[PDB]
């Protein structure tokens, strides 16, 4: 199956937390603890509070996303 | 500073000034020496370049000591406060920030002028903004204590500010 309902929305990076879990003030609205993708981890790509990153957000509970695009 | 006293006066005729400001006129060297011996004071060469050299009867060591004292005292009320530098950061956070602020306050109280610097790394797109903002916030916090001197400035990989205490 692989049930695709994933919202591909952009957002400005807000708060740098541990584990590379970035609060991202989205273009959708409210900021959530959206963490970094595995791809990014592999390629060694540093995000700072001041970038417009794409966060792939879930419809079940908008509390956790995923930073996919580099800045 | 350095004067040629007693027997370092090779000069044949010397114009002699007494212990208090009494001008004893144009005298022989030997006579001057004798006079000095009589007072149990030194015969100092305070005017080596003047006609019949201006030679003073004084306690030379004491004078030297006084001079030294003067030099020393001057260099406290001329060294007279310095620059303390605090080096903040980008994603800087709560408790630490507060501590830094406290430190700054203490420095201001002491009397020492504050370089409010931030050392940077890379990704200089975000850098100017937040860095500037933090500095401004700090200034606002201490507008009850310090005057803004050097407003936001890049030094290459650095961003520096400067504050001075209000009433000095
Ligand atoms: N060229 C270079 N960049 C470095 C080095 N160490 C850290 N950096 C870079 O500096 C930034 C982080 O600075 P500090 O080392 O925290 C990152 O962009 C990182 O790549 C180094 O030795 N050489
Ligand atoms: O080789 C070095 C060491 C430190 N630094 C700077 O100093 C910071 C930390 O210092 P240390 O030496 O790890 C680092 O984030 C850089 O800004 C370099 O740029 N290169
Ligand atoms: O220790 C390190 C880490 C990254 N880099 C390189 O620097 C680039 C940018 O560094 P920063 O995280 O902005 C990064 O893409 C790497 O290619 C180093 O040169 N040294
Ligand atoms: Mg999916």
């Amino acid at each position: 199956a692989k049930e695709k309902d994933t919202i591909r929305t952009e957002g400005v990076v807000t708060e740098a937390l541990p584990n590379a879990t970035f609060r991202v003030k989205l273009d959708s609205g409210p900021e959530i603890l959206a963490y970094i993708s595995g791809k990014m981890r592999m390629h060694y790509i540093r995000i700072l509070p001041g970038d417009r990153v794409v966060v792939e957000i879930t419809p079940y509970d908008p509390t956790r996303g995923r930073i996919v695009y580099r800045k | 500073k350095e004067y040629l006293t007693n027997e370092r006066i090779r000069a044949k005729q010397v114009r002699v000034v007494g212990p208090d400001g009494k001008q004893l006129g144009i005298m022989d060297t030997r006579e001057a020496l004798r006079l000095a011996q009589e007072m149990d004071l030194d015969l100092v060469l305070v005017g080596p370049n003047a006609d019949p050299p201006v030679a003073r009867i004084m306690d030379y060591s004491k004078w030297r000591y006084e001079q030294q004292m003067a030099e020393k005292e001057a260099r406290k009320k001329a060294k007279r406060t310095e620059v303390k530098s605090i080096k903040f950061r980008v994603k800087i956070d709560e408790h630490d920030y507060q501590t830094k602020l406290g430190h700054i306050k203490r420095f201001l109280q002491e009397g020492h002028k504050v370089k409010v610097t931030i050392m940077f790394r890379g990704r200089e797109v975000a850098h100017p903004e937040l860095g500037e903002r933090i500095l401004n916030r700090v200034t606002e916090d201490l507008k009850d204590l310090a005057v803004v001197e050097m407003k936001p400035e890049m030094l290459g990989r650095d961003m520096n500010m400067l504050l001075a205490p209000v009433k000095v």
